[PDB]
C-alpha cells in the first residue's frame, strides 16, 4: 500500500560554514533566489497556458459522469473488465470503472470513489493518508553521513566493505555464486550503541534502513517477530534494498540462555526464524542485517556461527585521537572557545564513550547558558572540565 | 525580580556616577567620566546597567566641551551603541571620537565596528570620499587583529565589501593565506561578474606573491584569461612548476603555443599534447586488469534489427573507447559494415575511431585500410574516425590536417560531413589560424546542404570555443543572411547559434552586439538563436536573471510552432549555473516542477537539462525521477529520459542503474525506437569501462573546460529534437562526447617523469567543519595503488606526508617528489 | 535520551519552605491578627506542601 | 460595441537577491548603454431631419 | 418557515466534519451516521473558503455544502486525558525557589528563544525528569511553566491499561498547539518493565 | 542566579554577526517560500486517471453510461448457508439476513454451492453473480510456494532416507504398482522428521523429480494465529489450493504449534490450536483413499498430539536422518562445489573429516564462507584456490566451535 514518498524537501543541507558569515549569506541568497525563480517558473507556466482547449476535456465527458455525490470505499479484487471493490458498511460492488481508471494507482486495498445511485466506481483516492498498521519505514535512508562520525576509520572501512560487497561489485560473488546475506555482528561497550547506529548511517547513505530495538520476548502466539521483519525486508527488496538494524535484540531477543525448554518460546521461534532469514538459501535480496550488541557473551551459537552470520566486527573504545575528533565534531557547532582547550579534557580521560562526549558537550553549553553567558564564555576552558566530571559515571554504595 | 546583591550595589554605584556626570557644573564632569569608562571597558576584555540611560548619555556627550572630554564621551557612546543601536550611532560617535587604538575595547566591539564600517563604506555616495580614508585606515588597523585572532574570513568579508582586496594581498601572510584563498574561491562561485573577476585577480595576486603557481593556474583557468595564463607561466621558472603547468594545460585540453627557448620544451609540449595520455591510460587499465573488450551482448544480458545491431556496435565502441583493442570491428569489421544496412556504416567506422581515440599512431594505421573503402559512408566514417583519433590529443605534425585534404571541401555531402566533423573534434580548442582559415571558406560554400552548413558551424564553434573569433561570427551571420529564412527555420539551422555561443563561451556582456546584429532575423529562429548564444556565453556564472528570462519566455503559450526555443531555455536553465552543487540540485527541482506542470515541448526538453546538471554523476533522486518519467505518453519525452539516464550514469559502471536500464530494455523490447536507445544508455553507462568520466567540471570539479562543454552541449542541442533528427540521419552527432570524455584516475610521475606506485587514501570528501575556509575533509580511507577512479563526492589524499605533490589538487596527472623529511 | 537532559530532584520542604507555603495558602484566607505561622510549620515534622 | 480584450495570462518575474544583484549590474549597464474638445463641446448642438425620434 | 419545515422533512442539512478540501470544489467531510461522503462545494463559499478541521452542513441526497458550522469536535471531546493552559503562576510556587531556577533555564529558555540555543550550538533540551517524594511532587511547575510558556497542560498518569496507540494522537495531532509541555506523572513503567 | 529576563535579550543582541539577523530573515523567507510551493503543487488532484483513461477508455465509459441501467446488480454480496431439495435456498447473509430467494433465471442451482459468496440485487435479492472469490491473503501467498524447485544430485544424497521415501512418495506418484501387487493404496503417509538439517531438502528433491504437482511449504507457527477460526479457514484454503494445483503434495513444516505440545495447560491455554487440530484431521482424513494427493509432515522432535496413534492408519512411515557421516558430508561438499567457481581438486575430504556431523546446512555455510574469502582476497578464481579454500574452511570451523 506504500511504495515511495515525494522527496521535494531538504534544500541543500550543504551550508559550508554553518556559522553566520558572508559566504553563508551569499549561499542563502542564492538558495532564496532559486526558490522564487521556481515559484516564478511554475506560476508563469501554469497561468501562461500553452493553449485554451475547451474544458481541458475534463468537464465535457468524465466530470459529469463521475457526478457530484460520492462515497469512499476500499477496492478488494480485480477482474479483467470489472473491478471487485469493498465499499463502506461492508458493501461489495462488481462494476467496471472506465472513467479516471488509473489501473496502476487503483490497486487492491485502496480507497476508491462511488458515484451513488447506480453505484459505479469513478475514481481513486491515491493518497488515502492511512497506511498505519505497522510503520517502520517512516525513518528510511537517514540523512546522517560518514562525516558525522570520526576516529573510527578501521570500523568504517570494515562495515563499508561488508556492505559494498553488494551494490558495488555485485558480479564479484555473483560469479563466485554465493550471494551472501551474512550481515554484520557488532560488539561494543554499553556506553555506546547509537554509534552502532552512527556507523550504520555510513551504509544508510545508500538505500533505506529499518530498525527493531527492544521489540519483545515475542510472547505472541503467532510469534512473527522476526517473521514480519522478513516481510518488511521483502518490502525492502521491493524498495531500495534496506538494512535491518536490530541492536539490543540480537542480545536479549536472541539470548544464549542455557535453558532449553520452557524458555518463553523465543528460543523456539525467534532464534530459529532469525537463522532462516539470515540463511541465503531461503530468502534472496541485497538486505544486510546489522546485528549490534553490547553483550558479546550472550551470542547464541546459531548467531555465533560465521557460516550463516559472518562479518563479525568489534567496536572498541575511542582512542586519544578519536576522542579529539569526536569532541571537535560535537563542539564545532558550538564554538567552544577561542583558546581551543582540546587536549586537556581528554589527555587523562579513559573509558569515555560517544554518548558521554555528547552529554558533556551539551552540558557545557547548558552551564554556560545558565549564568556564564559570555558568547564564547571564557569560563568554558575549565567549565568544560567542570561538567566532564558531572559525577553520574557510576554509583553503588561503598563495597570497597 | 531580584538581582544579585553585588550586582545591584554596583548598579546603584553606576547610577550615582551617571547622576554626578549628569550634574550642572562641568568641573566634576571629567573625573566622573574617568571613573566611568574604566569599568565600561571591563567586561569586553556593566553595559546592562546603562540600558535606560540612552537619552541622558546622548545629552551628556553633546553637552561635553570639545576636546578630551568630548571624544571620550563619543567613545563611551560608541561602545554602548552596540546595544542601544537604532542606527549606526556607534560609528558616528567613533568618527567624532578619538580614532586612537580601538582594538583594546573588546572583540565584540571591534567586530561590530568592522561591520558598521562596511555598512558606511557601502552607504556612502560616490561624491563622498572624505570619510572613506578614515574608515580605510580603521580597516587596515583591524585586519591585523583579525589575522592574529583567527578572524581572517570575516576580514575578507569586510575588505571585499569595501573592495579593498588589493591591500588584502599586502596584509595576508602565507601562514594563513591558504584558507583565505579557499574562502575567496568559494565566494567566486556566487559573486557577479565584475567582482568575480576582481576576486579572481586578487586570488592570482596572492598566489603569485606566495609562489603558489599550480593552484594559481587553476584560478587563471577559472578567469579564462589565456594572456594571464601565459604571463604567470612565464612568471614561474622552476622545472617542477613548469612541468605541472603543462599537465594542467594538457589535462584541460587547451594547447598553449609557446617558444622552444624554455627549458625541457620538448617534454612540456608533449605532456601538454597528451601524447603519453594514451600510453598511461592503457598501462593503468592493464594494471587494473580492465582491458578485456566487453562484448555488447553480455552487457545486454541476452540470457532470455539493423538499427538494433547499429546500437550494439555503438555501445561496443563506447565501452572500448580510448582503448584501441577490439577485434569485433578490426578482424571482421569489413564483414560487419557489409552486413550493415543503409546509413549506419559511417557511424560504425566512427565508433571504431571512438575505440582508437587518443591513439594517434595505432589508430591511423588501423584506419588507413578502411580509408580506401568503396562505400561513401564507410569512407566518410573512416575520415570521421581519423578526426576522433586525433581529437583531444595534440600532435607535433598534426596528421589530421594533411589527411583531410580533399575531403575538407569534397563535393560529396557525406564525405565532406565526416572530414568537417573530424577536423572540428581534432582542432577543438586548438584555435589554430590555419585550420580556421581552411574550414571557414568551407562554411562559405553554397553547394553544401543546410545540415552540412550546420556541421561546419559546429566544427568552427568547437575549434574557436571561447575565443570571440570575429571573422567566424561574421561568416556565421553572413551565411544566415544569405540563406533564406523560410528554409532556414525548418529543422537544422539550430547549429549556427551553437557556434556563436561556443565562440563567446564564458564571456558575456559583449553578446548585446551579436544579438543586435541578429535582430534582423525573423522571430521563429531569432528568439531561439539569441537565447542559445546568451545562455552559452553566460554559462557557469550564476546569472539567475538569464534563467528567469528563460523561465519567463518558456512560460509563454507560443502556439509556425516557434515554441521550440522554450527547449533551449530549459537547457539554459541548467547551463547558466551548473557550476556548484547549489544552483544544480534546486534547478533540478525546478525541472521537477517543469515536468510536474508544463508544456509538451517543455517536458520534452527537461530531461536534457537534468542530464546536463549531473552528467556522469548518478544521483539517486535524478535516477528515480528519470526512471519514473521514462514511461511518459510522449515518445520524445521517453527518448530524452532514456538518454538522460545514460548520461548521468555515463562513465560510472553503476551496477544498480545498469539493472534499471536492463529492466527498461525488457519493458521497451516491443518498440525498437526506445529499445535501441536504452541499449545506447547502457553503453553510455559503461563507456570506456567507466575509466573516463563525462562531467565537464574538472580540477576538483570546479573548472569549466570549454571544449568538453562545447561537445556536450552540441549533443544536448542535437537531443533537443532527436525524435526527428536521430531517426532521420544524425547518427554522427553522438560522437561529440570525445571532448567531454576525460579520464578520472590518478597518474603519478616523479621529477624524472616515471610512473610511481605511491599509494593514496581515497574516499568521500565533504565538509565537516565550517568554522573557516578549511580544506575539504575526506573520510573513508580505502587506500590502494595510485590508479583510482575519482568520482563525484569522493576525492584522494596521500597516505603519508612522504610524497609532496606539485599541486594539492589530486586528479588526472600529478608529480610526487620526495619530502625533505621523508625517511 | 529524553531524560539525560536533566535529572532535577524535589527536596521535601524545610521548616522555612513550609512557612512560605502557609503564607501562599493563607494569603487568600482570613484569620486572626496574631499567628506564629513559622512555629506552626515547624511543629509539623517533615511533611510536604500537600 | 468594442470589447477591448486582452488574453495575457501573464505574470511577472519573482527575482530577489543574486538576480537583483546582477540586475543591479544590468542597472549599471542600462544607465548609459483633447481638453478643448471635451470641456465645452458635448454633441448636443446638432440638426436633425424631419423624421426624428424625439421625446 | 413552512418551507424550512418542508426542507427539514428531508432532514434539512446534514452535519459534516470537513477534513480534506480538494482543489476541484471537493471536500471529503465526515458524517456521524455513516462517515466520509465526497461532495462538491456550495456557490456561496469558494474552494479556499473551506477550512479543514471544522464542521459543515450538507444536503439530503447530493449532500452539497450548506454552511460551514463552528467547531463541534472540540467542545465534545475537549477533555479526554489532557488539559489546556492553566494559570497556576510561579508566585503560588514557593519553597522551591532554588529548584525553579533550573527549570526556567532548562525549559523556559528553549521555548521562548531557540535561536540563542541554535547560535549556542547545543539546542536539544527535550526532557526533564522531576523526581521527588509524594505530596510535594504531584503536579506543579507543570502548570506554572504552562502559563509562562502557553504550551499545554497535558497530564497523563501512565497507569492506564494497550499502551500502544493512544499517545500517538497526543504526540502529533491532539496537541492543539505547537508549544507543548506534555507533563507525564509518575512513571509506572518499572525498570525493564 | 537565574538573571534571565531582559539579560538574555541583551546578550542575544550583544554578539552575533553583522548580518546574522539578515540571514535569519533570509532563511525565514526560504521556509516561507518552501511552504508556499508545497501548497502550490503541480497535479493538485488526489483522484488520478487524468487522460489516458479519460480520452479513449472514457469513450467506452459513455458506453457503460448507456448500459448504466444494467451492471448495477452489485449492491451487496454475502455467503449462502444451505438449500432445500432443489428450488429453495436458505441462506445466512452478512446483513444477518435469514435470506431465501428464487435464484436468478440466468443462474442454475448447480453452479451455486453452500458457503459461496453471491451478490444480490437490492430490488429482489436474486442470486445474480455467484462470485468464486478464492482470495488469498499475503501470508497465504507465503504458505503456497514455487512449483519448479529444480532437481539436484539428490541434494547431498543420503541414500537411506531418500530410498525409504521414494517408495512412499515417488512410487505412488509414478503409480506403477500400488493398485494390485501391493495392498490397494500405497503407505498412508510420510513423516520426514529430524534435527535442524537435511529436513525437507529430500522433499524438495522429490518435488523436482515428480510431476508438476509440486509442494507448498506451510509453517505451523504461521498456522497458529490470534482469534478463533482463522487457522481452521487457513488450513481449509491450504487444502483447496493444493487440490486445485494438480492435486499437489501438502508439506506441513514445524509441527509443534499446530499440534502444540503433548499437553494443554487447562484446556484453555491453547484451544485455537485444538480447533485447528479437529479441522485438519477432518481435511487430511482422506475419507475415500486416493493415490492422487500426498501429505508430508516434518518436525524436529516427535511432539505430535494424541492423533499420533490414529496416524498409523493415516500418517505412517516416520523416517529421519540429519546425521551426515564422512561419505554423506563429502557428497554434500561435491554438490555444493558444483556451484561457485570451485573445482574438486581441493582435498575437501580433509575438511569433511575435520567437522564431525556438520549437517548439510553448515557445509553450505562453509562453502559460502569459502566464496566470501575469495572475494575478500579479490580473486574470483576458486577452482585452483584450494589452499585458500582449506584455510578459510578450517578457520571458520574453529570460529563455529569457539568464537
Ligand atoms: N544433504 C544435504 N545436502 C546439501 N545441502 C543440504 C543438505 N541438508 C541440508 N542442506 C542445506 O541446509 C539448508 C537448509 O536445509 P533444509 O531445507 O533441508 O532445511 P530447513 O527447511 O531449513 O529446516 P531444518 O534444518 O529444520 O530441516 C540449505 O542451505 C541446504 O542446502
Ligand atoms: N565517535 C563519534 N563521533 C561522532 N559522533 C558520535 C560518536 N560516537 C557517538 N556519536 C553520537 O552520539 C550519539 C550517542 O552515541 P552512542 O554512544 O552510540 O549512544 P548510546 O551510548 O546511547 O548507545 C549517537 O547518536 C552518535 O550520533
Ligand atoms: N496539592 C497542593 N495544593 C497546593 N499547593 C501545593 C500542593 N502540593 C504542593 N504544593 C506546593 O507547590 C509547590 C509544588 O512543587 P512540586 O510539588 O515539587 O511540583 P510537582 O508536584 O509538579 O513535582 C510546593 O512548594 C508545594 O509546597
Amino acid at each position: 500500500k506504500k511504495t515511495k514518498g515525494p522527496d521535494a524537501a531538504s534544500k541543500l543541507p550543504l551550508v559550508t560554514p554553518h556559522t553566520q558569515c558572508r559566504l553563508k549569506l551569499l549561499k542563502l541568497e542564492r538558495i532564496k533566489d532559486y526558490l522564487l525563480m521556481e515559484e516564478e517558473f511554475i506560476r508563469n507556466q501554469e497561468q501562461m497556458k500553452p493553449l485554451e482547449e475547451k474544458q481541458e476535456e475534463e468537464r465535457s465527458k468524465v466530470d459529469d459522469l463521475r457526478g457530484t455525490p460520492m462515497s469512499v470505499g476500499t477496492l478488494e479484487e480485480i477482474i479483467d473488465d470489472h473491478a471487485i471493490v469493498s465499499t463502506s458498511v461492508g458493501s461489495e460492488h462488481y462494476v467496471s470503472i472506465l472513467s479516471f481508471v488509473d489501473k496502476d494507482l487503483l490497486e487492491p486495498g485502496c480507497s476508491v470513489l462511488l458515484n451513488h445511485k447506480v453505484h459505479a466506481v469513478i475514481g481513486v483516492l491515491m493518497d488515502d493518508t492511512d497506511p498505519l498498521v505497522t510503520v517502520m519505514k517512516v525513518e528510511k535512508a537517514p540523512q546522517e553521513t560518514y562525516a558525522d562520525i570520526g576516529g573510527l576509520d578501521n570500523q568504517i572501512q570494515e562495515i563499508k566493505e561488508s556492505v559494498e560487497l553488494p551494490l558495488t561489485h555485485p558480479e564479484y560473488y555473483e560469479e563466485m555464486g554465493i550471494k551472501p546475506p551474512k550481515g554484520v555482528i557488532l560488539y561494543g561497550p554499553p556506553g555506546t550503541g547509537k554509534t552502532l547506529l552512527a556507523k550504520a548511517v555510513a551504509n544508510q547513505t545508500s538505500a533505506t534502513f529499518l530498525r527493531v530495538v527492544g521489540s519483545e520476548l515475542i510472547q505472541k502466539y503467532l510469534g512473527d517477530g522476526p517473521k514480519l521483519v522478513r516481510e518488511l525486508f521483502r518490502v525492502a527488496e521491493e524498495h531500495a534494498p534496506s538494512i535491518v538494524f536490530i541492536d539490543e535484540i540480537d542480545a536479549i531477543g536472541t539470548k544464549r540462555y542455557d535453558s532449553n525448554s520452557g524458555g518463553e518460546r523465543e528460543i523456539q521461534r525467534t532464534m530459529l526464524e532469525l537463522l532462516n532469514q539470515l540463511d541465503g538459501f531461503d530468502s534472496r535480496g541485497d538486505v544486510k542485517v546489522i546485528m549490534a550488541t553490547n553483550r558479546i557473551e550472550t551470542l547464541d551459537p546459531a548467531l555465533i556461527r560465521p557460516g550463516r552470520i559472518d562479518r563479525k566486527i568489534e567496536f572498541p573504545l575511542p582512542d586519544e585521537k578519536t576522542k579529539k575528533r569526536i569532541f571537535q565534531i560535537h563542539t564545532s557547532r558550538m564554538t567552544l572557545a577561542d583558546d581551543v582547550t582540546l587536549d586537556d579534557l581528554i589527555m587523562a580521560k579513559d573509558d569515555l564513550s560517544g554518548a558521554d562526549i555528547k552529554a558533556i558537550c551539551t552540558e557545557a553549553g547548558l552551564m554556560a547558558l545558565r549564568e556564564r553567558r559570555m558568547k564564547v564564555t571564557n569560563e568554558d576552558f575549565k567549565k568544560s572540565k567542570e561538567n566532564v566530571l558531572y559525577k553520574k559515571q557510576e554509583g553503588t554504595p561503598e563495597g570497597l | 525580580q531580584e538581582l544579585s546583591e553585588e550586582d545591584k550595589q554596583l548598579q546603584d554605584e553606576l547610577e550615582m556616577l551617571v547622576e554626578r556626570l549628569g550634574e550642572k557644573d562641568t568641573s566634576l564632569y571629567r573625573p566622573a567620566l574617568e571613573e566611568l569608562r574604566r569599568q565600561i571597558r571591563s567586561s569586553t576584555t556593566p553595559l546592562k546597567f546603562l540600558r535606560p540611560h540612552y537619552g541622558k548619555l546622548k545629552e551628556i556627550y553633546e553637552n561635553m566641551a570639545p576636546g578630551e572630554n568630548k571624544r571620550f564621551a563619543a567613545d563611551i557612546i560608541s561602545v554602548l551603541a552596540m546595544t542601544m543601536s537604532g542606527e549606526r550611532e556607534c560609528l558616528k560617535y567613533r568618527l567624532v571620537g578619538s580614532q586612537e587604538e580601538l582594538a583594546s575595547w573588546g572583540h565584540e566591539y571591534v567586530r561590530h565596528l568592522a561591520g558598521e564600517v562596511a555598512k558606511e563604506w557601502q552607504e556612502l555616495d560616490d561624491a563622498e570620499k572624505v570619510q572613506r580614508e578614515p574608515l580605510l585606515t580603521l580597516v587596515k588597523e583591524i585586519v591585523p587583529y583579525n589575522m592574529a585572532h583567527n578572524a581572517e574570513h570575516e576580514a575578507c568579508d569586510l575588505l571585499m565589501e569595501i573592495e579593498q582586496v588589493d591591500m588584502l594581498e599586502k596584509d595576508i601572510d602565507e601562514n594563513a593565506y591558504a584558507k583565505v584563498c579557499l574562502y575567496l574561491t568559494s565566494c567566486v562561485n556566487y559573486v557577479p561578474e565584475p567582482e568575480n573577476s576582481a576576486l579572481l585577480r586578487c586570488a592570482l595576486g596572492v598566489f603569485r606573491k606566495f609562489s603558489r603557481f599550480p593552484e594559481a593556474l587553476r584560478l587563471a583557468l577559472m578567469l579564462n584569461d589565456m594572456e594571464l595564463v601565459e604571463d604567470i607561466f612565464t612568471s614561474c621558472k622552476d622545472v617542477v612548476v613548469q612541468k605541472q603547468m603543462a599537465f594542467m594545460l594538457g589535462r584541460h585540453g587547451v594547447f598553449l603555443e609557446l617558444s622552444e627557448d624554455v627549458e625541457e620544451y620538448e617534454d612540456l609540449t608533449e605532456i601538454m599534447s597528451n601524447v603519453q595520455l594514451n600510453s598511461n591510460f592503457l598501462a593503468l587499465a592493464r594494471e587494473l586488469d580492465i582491458m578485456e573488450p566487453k562484448v555488447p551482448d553480455d552487457i545486454y544480458k541476452t540470457h532470455l534489427s539493423a538499427r538494433m545491431n547499429l546500437a550494439s556496435s555503438f555501445v561496443n565502441g563506447f565501452v572500448n573507447a580510448a582503448f584501441g583493442q577490439d577485434k569485433l570491428l578490426t578482424d571482421d569489421g569489413n564483414k560487419w559494415l557489409y552486413k550493415n544496412k543503409d546509413h549506419g556504416m559511417l557511424s560504425a567506422a566512427a565508433s571504431l575511431g571512438m575505440i582508437l581515440l587518443w591513439d594517434v599512431d595505432g589508430g591511423l594505421t588501423q584506419i588507413d585500410k578502411y580509408l580506401y573503402s568503396s562505400e561513401d559512408y564507410i569512407k566518410s566514417g573512416a575520415l570521421l574516425a581519423c578526426g576522433i583519433v586525433n581529437s583531444g590529443v595534440r600532435n607535433e605534425c598534426d596528421p589530421a590536417l594533411a589527411l583531410l585534404s580533399d575531403y575538407v571541401l569534397h563535393n560529396s555531402n557525406t564525405m565532406r560531413l565526416g572530414s568537417i566533423f573530424g577536423l572540428g573534434l581534432a582542432y577543438a580548442g586548438s584555435n589554430r589560424e590555419d585550420v580556421l582559415t581552411l574550414l571557414l571558406p568551407v562554411m562559405g560554400d553554397s553547394k553544401s546542404s543546410m545540415e552540412v552548413a550546420g556541421v561546419t558551424a559546429l566544427a568552427c564553434g568547437m575549434i574557436a570555443v571561447g575565443s570571440c573569433n570575429g571573422d567566424v561570427t561574421s561568416t556565421i551571420l553572413q551565411t544566415i543572411m544569405e540563406k533564406s529564412e523560410t528554409e532556414l527555420k525548418d529543422t537544422y539551422a539550430r547549429w549556427l547559434p551553437l557556434g556563436l555561443g561556443l565562440n563567446h563561451l564564458g564571456k558575456g556582456e559583449a553578446i548585446e552586439a551579436i544579438l543586435a546584429a541578429l535582430e534582423v532575423v525573423s522571430e521563429p529562429f531569432r528568439s531561439f538563436a539569441n537565447t542559445l548564444v546568451d545562455v552559452c556565453a553566460y554559462a557557469g556564472s550564476g546569472n539567475v536573471l538569464k534563467v528567469q528570462q528563460l523561465l519567463h519566455i518558456c512560460s509563454e503559450h507560443f502556439d509556425a510552432d516557434m515554441g521550440a526555443h522554450q527547449g533551449v531555455a530549459v537547457l539554459g536553465i541548467a547551463l547558466i549555473a551548473m557550476g556548484e552543487e547549489i544552483g544544480a540540485e534546486m534547478a533540478l527541482r525546478t525541472f521537477g516542477h517543469l515536468l510536474r506542470y508544463g508544456e509538451p515541448t517543455l517536458r520534452r526538453a527537461v530531461p536534457l537539462a537534468l542530464a546536463l546538471i549531473s552528467v556522469s554523476n548518478p544521483r539517486l533522486n535524478i535516477l528515480d525521477t528519470l526512471s519514473k518519467f521514462s514511461h511518459d505518453a510522449d515518445p520524445e519525452v521517453s527518448y530524452n529520459s532514456i538518454f538522460a539516464m545514460g548520461m548521468v550514469g555515463s562513465g560510472t559502471n553503476n551496477a544498480r542503474l545498469a539493472a534499471m536500464l536492463r529492466q527498461l530494455a525488457q519493458y521497451h523490447a516491443k518498440d525498437p525506437n526506445n529499445l535501441f536507445m536504452v541499449r545506447l544508455a547502457q553503453g553510455l553507462t559503461h563507456l570506456g569501462k567507466g575509466t573516463l568520466t563525462l562531467c565537464p567540471y574538472h580540477s576538483d570539479r570546479q573548472l569549466m573546460s570549454q571544449v568538453a562543454v562545447a561537445g556536450l552541449l552540441t549533443v544536448l542541442v542535437s537531443f533537443l529534437d532527436v525524435r526527428n533528427i536521430i531517426l532521420g540521419k544524425s547518427h554522427y552527432v553522438l560522437y561529440g562526447l570525445v571532448a567531454a570524455m576525460q579520464p578520472r584516475m590518478l597518474v603519478t610521475f616523479d621529477e624524472e617523469l616515471r610512473p610511481l606506485p605511491v599509494s593514496v587514501r581515497v574516499g568521500q570528501a565533504v565538509d565537516v567543519v565550517g568554522q573557516a575556509g578549511k580544506p575539504k575533509t575526506i573520510t573513508g580511507f580505502q587506500t590502494h595503488t595510485t590508479p583510482v577512479l575519482l568520482a563525484h563526492g569522493e576525492r584522494a589524499e596521500l597516505a603519508t606526508e612522504e610524497f609532496l605533490p606539485v599541486t594539492p589538487i589530486l586528479e588526472g596527472f600529478v608529480i610526487l617528489r620526495k619530502n625533505p623529511n621523508y625517511d | 535520551p529524553g531524560r539525560i537532559d536533566r535529572k532535577i530532584e524535589f527536596p521535601p520542604p524545610n521548616e522555612e519552605a513550609r512557612l512560605d507555603i502557609l503564607k501562599i495558602h493563607s494569603r487568600k484566607m482570613n484569620l486572626t491578627r496574631g499567628i506564629n505561622l513559622r512555629k506552626i510549620a515547624e511543629l509539623m515534622p517533615g511533611a510536604s506542601g500537600a | 460595441e468594442v470589447p477591448k480584450e486582452k488574453e495575457k495570462e501573464k505574470v511577472s518575474t519573482a527575482v530577489l537577491s543574486i538576480t537583483a544583484k546582477a540586475k543591479k549590474k544590468e542597472k549599471e549597464k542600462e544607465k548609459k548603454e483633447e481638453k478643448e474638445k471635451k470641456k465645452e463641446p458635448e454633441p448636443n448642438f446638432q440638426l436633425l431631419d424631419n423624421p426624428a425620434r424625439v421625446m | 418557515l413552512r418551507e424550512e419545515l418542508q426542507l427539514l422533512q428531508e432532514q434539512g442539512s446534514y452535519v459534516g466534519e470537513v477534513v480534506r478540501a480538494m482543489d476541484k470544489k471537493k471536500v471529503l467531510v465526515k458524517v456521524h451516521p455513516e462517515g466520509k461522503f465526497v461532495v462538491d462545494v456550495d456557490k456561496n463559499i469558494d474552494i479556499n473558503d473551506v477550512t479543514p478541521n471544522c464542521r459543515v452542513a450538507l444536503r439530503n441526497d447530493s449532500y452539497t455544502l450548506h454552511k460551514i458550522l463552528p467547531n463541534k469536535v472540540d467542545p465534545l471531546v475537549s477533555l479526554m486525558m489532557v488539559e489546556k493552559v492553566p494559570d497556576s503562576t510561579y508566585e503560588m510556587i514557593g519553597g522551591l525557589d532554588k529548584q525553579i531556577k533550573e527549570i526556567k533555564e532548562v525549559i523556559e529558555l528553549p521555548v521562548k528563544h531557540p535561536e540563542l540555543f541554535e547560535a549556542l550550538g547545543i539546542a536539544q533540551p527535550k526532557g526533564v525528569l522531576l523526581y521527588g517524594p509524594p505530596g510535594t511532587g504531584k503536579t506543579l511547575l507543570a502548570r506554572a511553566v504552562a502559563h509562562h510558556t502557553d504550551c499545554t497542560f497535558i497530564r497523563v498518569s501512565g497507569s492506564e491499561l494497550e499502551g500502544a496507540r493512544m499517545v500517538r494522537e497526543l504526540f502529533v495531532m491532539a496537541r492543539e498547539h505547537a508549544p507543548s509541555i506534555i507533563f507525564m506523572d509518575e512513571i509506572d513503567s518499572i525498570g525493564s518493565s | 542566579r537565574a538573571l534571565d529576563e531582559g539579560d538574555i535579550a541583551l546578550l542575544k543582541t550583544y554578539g552575533q554577526s553583522t548580518y546574522s539577523r539578515q540571514i535569519k530573515q533570509v532563511e525565514d523567507d526560504i521556509q516561507q517560500l518552501l511552504k508556499k510551493i508545497n501548497e502550490l503543487t503541480g497535479i493538485k488532484e488526489s483522484d488520478t486517471g487524468l487522460a489516458p483513461p479519460a480520452l479513449w477508455d472514457l469513450a467506452a465509459d459513455k458506453q457503460t453510461l448507456q448500459s448504466e441501467q444494467p451492471l448495477q446488480v452489485a449492491r451487496c454480496t454475502k455467503i449462502i448457508n444451505a438449500d432445500s431439495e432443489d428450488p429453495k435456498y436458505i441462506i445466512n447473509v452478512k446483513q444477518f439476513a435469514k435470506f431465501v430467494v428464487d435464484l436468478s433465471d440466468q443462474v442454475a442451482p448447480t453452479d451455486i454451492e453452500e458457503g459461496m459468496r453471491v451478490g444480490v440485487d437490492r430490488n429482489k435479492y436474486q442470486i445474480h453473480i455467484p462470485l468464486p472469490p478464492k482470495i488469498d491473503p499475503t501470508v497465504t501467498m507465503m504458505q503456497v510456494e514455487e512449483k519448479p524447485d529444480v532437481t539436484y544430485s539428490d541434494v547431498g544424497g543420503c541414500k537411506e532416507q531418500i530410498e525409504k521415501l521414494r517408495e512412499v512418495v515417488e512410487t505412488p506418484l509414478l503409480h506403477p504398482e500400488r493398485f494390485v501387487n501391493l495392498g490397494i493404496e500405497p503407505p498412508k503417509g510420510v513423516l520426514l522428521f529430524g534435527p535442524p538439517g537435511t529436513g525437507k531438502t529430500l522433499c524438495a528433491r522429490a518435488v523436482a523429480n515428480r510431476t508438476d504437482a509440486c509442494f507448498i511449504r506451510v509453517i505451523g507457527s504461521e498456522l497458529v494465529q490470534k482469534y478463533v477460526g482463522e487457522g481452521a479457514r487457513m488450513v481449509r484454503e491450504l487444502f483447496e489450493m493444493a487440490r486445485t494445483k494438480k492435486a499437489c503434495l501438502i508439506f506441513f513444516d514445524e509441527i509443534d504449534a499446530i499440534g502444540g505440545a503433548r499437553f494443554d495447560d487447562g484446556a484453555g491455554g491453547d484451544n485455537e490450536v485444538q480447533r485447528t487440530m479437529l479441522e485438519l484431521i477432518n481435511q487430511l482424513d482422506g475419507f475415500d483413499p486416493r493415490g492422487n494427493i500426498k501429505v508430508l509432515m516434518a518436525t524436529n522432535r516427535p511432539d505430535t498430539l494424541d492423533p499420533a496413534l490414529m496416524r498409523p492408519g493415516r500418517l505412517d512411515r516416520k523416517i529421519e536422518f540429519s546425521l551426515p557421516d564422512l561419505e554423506g558430508r563429502t557428497h554434500i561438499f561435491k554438490i555444493h562445489a558444483r556451484s561457485m567457481s570451485v573445482e574438486r581438486d581441493i582435498r575437501f575430504e580433509l575438511l569433511a573429516r575435520l567437522c564431525p556431523n556438520s549437517t548439510g546446512a553448515e557445509i553450505r555455510s562453509v562453502c559460502t564462507e569459502a566464496g566470501m574469502f575469495a572475494i575478500r582476497a579479490r580473486r574470483k578464481i576458486a577452482t585452483e584456490k584450494d589452499f585458500l579454500e582449506a584455510v578459510n574452511k578450517v578457520i571458520k570451523s574453529y570460529a563455529k566451535f569457539s568464537a
